[PDB]
């Protein structure tokens, strides 16, 4: 909910998907 | 010879316009010279003065002909056209666009709409 | 879509009559018990965006507020409780000029009189003189100009729009405005949009618009 | 002499185009795509193979078979719908 309102509101605090998430490295670390 | 072949009383790509503006001016001419009866069939009086229309028709036709939704650039181009006086309104003093009483009409001849259609590759010649 | 537009004897007296008191009863009782808590939570979340607006105002951008719902309290709170005190005490007395555009009798001469009196030691010529004056002046902000209903009846007129648009050229003036009409961006052409230099944000809040409807009676139906 | 036969290897080429053509029918246009169009595609596909005197249907014949039937269906639509469909079937 926070991300959607942040993006709709034009806030710069919303995470930008150029870097893959830390949760993705919770998966990629096992590789 | 060429002095005697042209009057040369003229004071001087004639219009260089944005693509959104060009398609808005195509749709406005369609609104101004197509009878309202055909809006439900074709899309789903040249010698006479242009008829009036509403912005609701213009936006729908523009959306139906552009190769856009409702971002501010469309309305900005429309207001630019009005300021350029390529489209006229039914008032002279204290312009109040947002008032519902105002109506819109085209202030551009066919010879320029044809060139705009050529420049945007549109086929107004087949709608009449 | 456009197809949704191309494909689209009773009387009002058949409904029960409404008195002026009854019209106010519902508007007063429901709005204090309906959606109060979720809108308060939304307001508390949205208040975190003030630093970004403050930074944009520092960098010379005007702010335009749009969305569903009344936009009085947000602008008033931002101008009074957050913006002016920071402008004053982080730089180390900022006039918070509030204009009610929904009033259909807001003479532009009167507002210009106040602006000239508060900024100056054929209105357009005086504004041009002010612009030429403040170019060499220090860049610190002096006046906050909150323009409610920049699409209001007193404001829709071309002359008043032209008067407002030149004010944003002066860096020492902060402009905040809100609009309600769907075709509000139609008001501004290339020159006016250029001089305004708005940064657009969606502040749709579902706040019950009551003050704007106060000036023009709804009891007509 | 020639009675060219189908290859089941081309089943995907036929079924996928049909489903794609059907999807655009409800999207734009009033003419609903019918099974008889698919029956027409196979017939003209067989005729194209019969032109080469080859006993089996090739992928090249199907491409030209798809082109003819789709083009006729698009060209029969009204002008407003006609331009939308030409862009949607630029591959075919």
């Amino acid at each position: 909910y926070d991300e959607i309102i942040f993006r709709k509101l034009g806030s710069m605090l919303q995470t930008t998907n150029i870097l893959v998430t830390d949760d993705q490295y919770n998966i990629w670390k096992k590789r | 010879i060429k002095l005697f072949l042209s009057t040369d009383d003229n004071l001087s790509q004639t219009y260089d316009l944005s693509i959104i503006s060009k398609y808005l001016l195509i749709a406005s001419y369609i609104c101004s010279y197509l009878e309202p009866r055909y809006d439900a069939s074709i899309f789903s009086p040249r010698y006479l003065q242009p008829s009036l229309f509403a912005i609701e028709r213009l936006l729908a036709i523009f959306q139906a002909i552009f190769p856009m939704k409702a971002n501010i650039e469309v309305f900005q181009n429309l207001s630019e056209l009005h300021t350029l006086k390529l489209i006229a309104t039914t008032m002279n003093k204290n312009i109040d666009y947002l008032s519902p009483k105002v109506r819109w009409k085209v202030n551009v001849p066919w010879e320029i709409i044809k060139e705009i259609s050529e420049s945007v590759h549109f086929n107004i010649s087949d709608y009449f | 879509t456009f197809e949704g537009y191309f494909d689209q004897r009773h009387t009002m007296s058949m409904a029960p009559d409404v008195t002026r008191e009854e019209f106010s009863l519902v508007s007063n009782f429901f709005n204090e018990n309906f959606q109060k808590r979720p809108r308060q939570k939304l307001f508390e979340i949205q208040k975190k965006m003030f630093p970004q607006y403050w930074f944009e105002l520092t960098q010379g951008f005007s702010l335009l507020f749009y969305g569903v719902g009344s936009k009085r309290n947000f602008l008033e709170e931002f101008a009074i409780d957050y913006l002016s005190p920071k402008i004053a005490y982080s730089q180390l007395s900022i006039p918070c000029l509030i204009l009610n555009g929904y009033n259909p009798s807001c003479n532009y001469r009167d507002v210009f009189k106040e602006i000239t009196d508060l900024l100056v030691p054929h209105v357009i010529l005086q504004i041009q003189k002010m612009i030429d004056f403040y170019k060499n002046q220090p860049l610190d902000i002096k006046l906050i100009l909150v323009v409610h209903n920049l699409d209001g009846p007193s404001i829709r007129k071309n002359t008043f729009q032209t008067m407002l648009s030149f004010l944003s050229v002066i860096r020492q003036i902060a402009i905040v405005a809100s609009t309600d009409h769907i075709y509000a961006p139609l008001l501004w052409d290339n020159m006016k949009a250029q001089n305004y230099n708005f940064v657009f944000h969606d502040i749709s809040n579902f706040e019950p618009s009551t003050v704007e409807s106060t000036f023009q009676d709804v009891m007509k139906m | 002499k020639i009675y060219p036969k189908l290859h089941q290897m081309d089943m995907d080429k036929v079924s996928r185009v049909y489903a794609d053509l059907r999807r655009e029918s409800i999207s734009t246009g009033s003419f609903p795509i019918t099974v008889r169009h698919l029956e027409s595609i196979l017939r003209i596909a067989e005729s194209f193979a019969k032109m080469r005197l080859s006993e089996f249907v090739s992928s090249y014949d199907l491409d030209r078979a798809i082109k003819v039937v789709v083009d006729s269906f698009v060209d029969a639509q009204k002008v407003s719908v006609r331009r939308q469909l030409r862009r949607s079937f630029a591959i075919y």
